[PDB]
Order: C-alpha cells, then structure tokens, then sequence
C-alpha cells in the first residue's frame, strides 16, 4: 500500500495490526486466526 | 491482559 497510508513494516503473509482497549496495539494471525503482543515482523512486544 | 483475539478485533 504505497503512498495511500501504510506508513510501516508490512504485516507478513498472513498478520494485520488493530489496537485494543487495553491500551496497546497487537498482531492478528491470519494463519490461524489469532493475535498477539509482540510483532512477528521482528519479534518484538508492540 | 487484553488482546483481543481473532473474534472481536473485527469491527
């Protein structure tokens, strides 16, 4: 997503990012349908 | 914790 927003790492094959109401944003697993704290981009806590 | 797993972060 060039120019039109996406100003970050690009979510792997199968991730996306939303921010919860805790507080913090996490990592949807699109390969099993999961999410996460820490960015699979890296490895690293959001 | 929080985290909302692959059910609610889907609005």
């Amino acid at each position: 997503g060039p120019l039109g927003s996406g100003e970050e790492e690009p979510l792997p094959p199968r991730w996306s990012m939303q921010v919860a109401p805790n507080g913090r944003t996490f990592f949807i697993d699109h390969a099993s349908r999961r999410t996460t704290w820490i960015d699979p981009r890296n490895g690293r806590a959001s | 914790t929080g985290l909302p797993s692959y059910d609610e972060a889907l609005h």
